[PDB]
C-alpha cells in the first residue's frame, strides 16, 4: 500500500 | 509582505489551510508576484499540494519587502484558522504580515482584535517537478460528481485505484495488499464527465485520504476538478482553477 | 451448491433494513447470518438472536441449500457500511458469489443524478458454516423464568444505567410479579437504587447480578422504543430481553456473574 | 434524631448546573448555614472556586446549628443528581438529607414516578484555605459579556505555561496573552467595546497565572451572561460569574487564583 515512488522536488 | 483578506474570502482561505493540513505537517509560505502560495508535502515526499491566491483575492497585496520563503508547523497555522464557524461569524478582516516573527491579525467585531505571532524557519521553494501537459490521460468533472464517487468508500481507506473500463466507464476500485477485507468498486459512465480522454485498460492507484483533502475544499466552492495522469509509477495531477484561486495536488502512484 | 439472490426496491423497507444492520454492528463485530427461504436471521453466540420476515423487505428472493437453511458469518461493519451507500438508492441487489473467495455481494444502483447509472459493488467476505455446527447455532430457548415483566421506557433505563456505569461495573437487577423492577449498585463510598413501578406483567423478587456493560451495550444501539419490551429473569443465572418492533424480533441474553 | 440539614427542589438542575461550574476536582467542601449552601473547591493552595446558592432557590431548606460542614465526592454527587439524564419537559425533583457527622449524604430523586435513592458516604473536611480577597484593595475591575470570552478560554494555547492578563487605562486596555511554542498569542478588548459592561481601570497591571489553573474556569464562563474580572494589590485574580437558573433566579460563582512568580 505505502510503497509510493518519491515525487521529485527541486531541493 | 502584507496580505489583507476581507469578507467571504476569509473562510475560503481557512478551507485551503484545512485542506493542506490533511497532507503535510508543515506549511510552506511563498509570496509571489502572481499571488500568495501555500504549499505542503508528505512525510514520505510522495504527495505535494499547492494553493495559489491571485492578487485580486485580497483587499491589499504586497509581495516583496522593498524574497520570502517560509516554513511553519501547520499545527500552529491550523489553530489560527480552525473552526470556520468562528471565522465566518466574528472575523471581518484577516491580516498576514512580515523580521523575527510572522504575524497574523484577526480583526473581529466590537473592536476585538486577535493577534498571532508565529515563529518560522526560512526554507527553499518547495516545488514539485510535474506537468499536466506531459500526461496522456485526462478526466474532468465537477467536484461534487467526484465527491459522490468516493462516497461508498470507507473514510479509513488509504488507497483507491482509478481506471478506465470497457465502454468508457470510469471505475474506482478499493486497493488492498494481501485476513479478508471488503472490496468496493464504483462505476461511472462517461456521460456525467465533462471531459474524458483516457485509453481503456489504463489504471492508476493513489492515496485516497489526500485526494479527499482537495475534494472537501472544491466541493463547497462548487469548482471543477481535473485529473491528469500517466502510467503506474508516474505522479497524478489534480487541478483546481478559479478566477481568484489556483490549486493543484500532485500524488504519487503505485508501480508496475 | 448454495444459491442466494435477493433484491430491495422499496425505500421505506430499505431504511428499515439499514437500521437493523447498524444495530447489529453496535451489538457485535462478527456475527452469523442465517438465510432461510421464509426468514432472515442474525446470530452471536452473551447471546443475541434477531429474526426478520423476508417478504416484508425484499421484492425478489431466492434461497437454495442442498439438503433449506444457509449459514455464514460476517463482520457486521462490512454489511452496515455497504447498506449506508443505499441511503437514497433506486435498487438494492444482494447475491452470493464466489470469485476470488466466497463473498456476499451487494450491488447498488445509486441515484442517477442524471444520464447514466452509478453502480457500486461491495464484495463482503464470508465464512460458510457446515451443518455439523448449525445445531450449536440455534435460537436459545427461553426456559420458563421466575419473573416476567414488561420493561419500562428504554431511554429512561439507558439514561440511568449510563450514570451507574461511571461508578460500578456490577449491576443488581431484581423484578417483582406485582410490577416492581429495581436497578441497584453498591460501593464502599456510594450506594444507588433506582425503583421502577407499575410496569405490568404477562400471564417473590428474583434477582440477578449482571455485568452492567453488557446491559448498556444492549440499551445503546437500540433504534427506537420498541412496541414490545419484555424482561425475563431466571434467579441468579440469566436475564433475557424479548423484543418485537415492526415485524422484527430481537432476543438478547445476558448471563449472571 | 432529627436531620441536621434537609433540602428540596422541584427541579434538581437548579443545583446540578451550578455545581458543574465548580467541578474540576474530585472532592468538594459543603458549608450549610441559614443562608443557603456554599460549596467550595480548592486546588494547589492557589486556586479556589466558590458556589454560593441562596436558600431562596429551594422549596425547602432547614438547618439546625449555625454551622454544618461535610466533605463530599463532587464527581459522584453530580452523577447521582443527573442519573435521570436530561429529558426535553417533565422535571426531576430532589430530596437531599444529611443526618450529621459520621452519617452519609442521602439523595432522593424522582421523575415520572421512577424513584432513585442514593447513599453517599462523607469525609472529614481538610482545611479550606482563606484567600483574603477584599474589594478594599482591588486595583482594576472590568465587567465583560461572557459570550465572546469563551473563545479566548476554549481556544487556549495549552502549550503555554501561563496566561498573561493586562488591564490598563491606556492601550491596549484589556489584553489576554499566552506564550507557547513557536507562537505568541494576544487578544485585545477596547474599553469602548459593546462587549464591555463596565471598565474601571485605575492603574496598569500585568499578572501571570498558571494556565492549568485558570482553564477550568471555562465551566463557569459558559453558564454565565456576564463575567467580572478583578485584580488586587497582591496580584490575586478574581472571577465573579452570574449564572441564571431555570426559575429566573441568579446564584453566584467565584474563582480565585494566586499569581505566578
Amino acid at each position: 500500500t505505502s510503497k509510493f515512488p518519491h515525487l521529485t522536488f527541486e531541493s | 509582505m502584507k496580505c489583507l483578506v476581507t469578507g467571504g474570502n476569509v473562510k475560503v482561505l481557512g478551507k485551503a489551510v484545512h485542506s493542506l493540513s490533511r497532507i503535510g505537517d508543515e506549511l510552506y509560505l511563498e509570496p509571489l508576484e502572481d499571488g500568495l502560495s501555500l504549499r505542503t508535502v508528505n512525510s514520505s515526499r510522495s504527495a505535494y499540494a499547492c494553493f495559489l491566491f491571485a492578487p485580486l483575492f485580497f483587499q491589499q497585496y504586497q509581495a516583496a519587502t522593498p524574497l520570502l520563503r517560509c516554513k511553519i508547523l501547520m499545527k500552529s497555522f491550523l489553530s489560527v484558522f480552525r473552526s470556520l464557524a468562528m471565522l465566518e461569524k466574528t472575523v471581518e478582516k484577516c491580516c498576514i504580515s512580515l523580521s523575527s516573527r510572522l504575524v497574523v491579525q484577526l480583526h473581529c467585531k466590537f473592536g476585538v482584535r486577535k493577534t498571532h505571532n508565529l515563529s518560522f524557519q526560512d526554507c527553499e521553494s518547495l516545488q514539485a517537478v510535474f506537468d499536466p501537459a506531459s500526461c496522456p490521460h485526462m478526466l474532468r468533472a465537477p467536484a461534487r460528481v467526484l465527491g459522490e464517487a468516493v462516497l461508498p468508500f470507507s473514510p479509513a481507506l488509504a488507497e483507491v485505484t482509478l481506471g478506465i473500463g470497457r465502454g468508457r466507464r470510469v471505475i474506482l476500485r478499493s486497493y488492498h495488499e494481501e485476513a479478508k477485507a471488503m472490496v468496493t468498486e464504483m462505476c461511472l459512465g462517461e456521460e456525467d464527465f465533462q471531459q474524458l480522454q483516457a485509453q481503456e485498460g489504463v489504471a492508476i492507484t493513489f492515496c485516497l485520504k489526500e485526494f479527499r483533502g482537495l475534494l472537501s475544499f472544491a466541493e463547497s466552492a462548487n469548482l471543477n476538478l481535473s485529473i491528469h495522469f500517466d502510467a503506474p509509477g508516474r505522479p497524478a495531477i489534480f487541478t483546481i482553477k478559479d478566477s481568484l484561486l489556483d490549486g493543484h495536488f500532485v500524488l504519487a502512484t503505485l508501480s508496475d | 451448491h448454495h444459491k442466494f439472490r435477493a433484491k430491495i426496491v422499496d425505500g421505506a423497507c430499505l431504511n428499515h433494513f439499514t437500521r437493523i444492520s447498524n444495530m447489529i454492528a453496535k451489538l457485535a463485530k462478527t456475527c452469523t447470518l442465517r438465510i432461510s427461504p421464509d426468514k432472515l436471521n442474525f446470530i452471536l453466540c452473551v447471546s443475541m438472536w434477531c429474526e426478520l420476515e423476508q417478504e416484508n423487505f425484499f421484492n425478489e428472493f431466492q434461497m437454495e441449500g442442498v439438503s433449506n437453511e444457509i449459514y455464514l458469518e460476517l463482520t457486521s461493519e462490512n454489511l452496515s457500511r455497504a447498506l449506508k451507500t443505499a441511503q437514497n438508492a433506486r435498487a438494492l441487489k444482494i447475491k452470493l458469489t464466489n470469485k476470488h473467495f466466497p463473498c456476499l455481494t451487494v450491488s447498488v444502483e445509486l441515484l442517477s443524478m442524471s444520464s447514466s447509472s452509478r453502480i457500486v459493488t461491495h464484495d463482503i467476505p464470508i465464512k460458510v458454516i457446515p451443518r455439523k455446527l448449525w445445531k450449536d447455532l440455534q435460537e436459545p430457548v427461553v426456559p420458563d423464568p421466575d419473573v416476567s415483566i414488561y420493561l419500562p421506557v428504554l431511554k429512561t433505563m439507558k439514561s440511568v444505567v449510563e450514570k451507574m456505569k461511571n461508578i460500578s461495573n456490577h449491576l443488581v437487577i431484581e423484578a417483582n410479579l406485582d410490577g416492581e423492577l429495581n436497578l441497584k449498585i453498591e460501593t464502599e463510598l456510594v450506594c444507588v437504587t433506582t425503583h421502577f413501578k407499575d410496569l405490568g406483567n404477562p400471564p417473590h423478587m428474583a434477582e440477578v447480578h449482571i455485568d452492567i456493560r453488557k446491559l448498556l451495550q444492549f440499551l445503546a444501539g437500540q433504534q427506537v422504543n420498541p412496541t414490545k419490551a419484555l424482561c425475563n429473569i431466571v434467579n441468579n443465572k440469566m436475564v433475557h430481553f424479548d423484543l418485537l418492533h415492526e415485524d422484527v424480533s430481537l432476543q438478547y441474553f445476558i448471563p449472571a456473574l | 434524631d432529627q436531620y441536621s440539614l434537609v433540602a428540596s427542589l422541584d427541579n434538581v438542575r437548579n443545583l446540578s448546573t451550578i455545581l458543574k461550574a465548580i467541578h474540576f476536582r474530585e472532592h468538594a467542601t459543603c458549608f450549610a448555614t441559614k443562608n443557603g449552601i456554599k460549596v467550595t473547591v480548592e486546588n494547589a493552595k492557589c486556586v479556589q472556586a466558590n458556589a454560593a446558592i441562596q436558600a431562596g432557590i429551594f422549596q425547602e431548606f432547614k438547618v439546625q446549628e449555625e454551622s454544618v460542614t461535610f466533605r463530599i465526592n463532587l464527581t459522584v454527587l453530580l452523577d447521582c443528581l443527573s442519573i435521570f439524564g436530561s429529558s426535553p419537559g417533565t422535571l426531576t425533583a430532589l430530596r437531599m438529607c444529611y443526618q450529621g457527622y459520621g452519617y452519609p449524604l442521602m439523595l432522593f430523586l424522582e421523575e415520572g414516578g421512577v424513584v432513585t435513592v442514593c447513599k453517599i458516604n462523607t469525609q472529614e473536611p481538610e482545611e479550606t484555605l482563606d484567600f483574603d480577597f477584599c474589594s478594599t484593595n482591588v486595583i482594576n475591575k472590568i465587567i465583560l459579556q461572557s459570550e465572546g470570552l469563551r473563545e479566548a478560554f476554549s481556544e487556549l494555547d495549552m502549550t503555554s505555561e501561563v496566561l498573561q492578563i493586562t488591564m490598563s487605562p491606556d492601550k491596549p486596555y484589556f489584553r489576554l496573552s499566552t506564550f507557547g511554542n513557536a507562537g505568541s498569542s494576544h487578544l485585545d478588548y477596547p474599553k469602548d467595546s459593546d462587549l464591555m459592561e463596565a471598565f474601571h481601570c485605575n492603574q496598569t497591571q500585568v499578572n501571570r497565572y498558571k494556565i492549568s489553573l485558570l482553564k477550568p474556569s471555562t465551566k463557569a464562563l459558559v453558564l454565565s451572561c456576564k463575567v467580572s474580572i478583578r485584580t488586587d494589590n497582591r496580584g490575586f485574580l478574581s472571577l465573579q460569574y452570574a449564572i441564571r437558573n431555570e426559575d429566573g433566579q441568579i446564584c453566584a460563582v467565584e474563582y480565585y487564583c494566586c499569581p505566578d512568580e
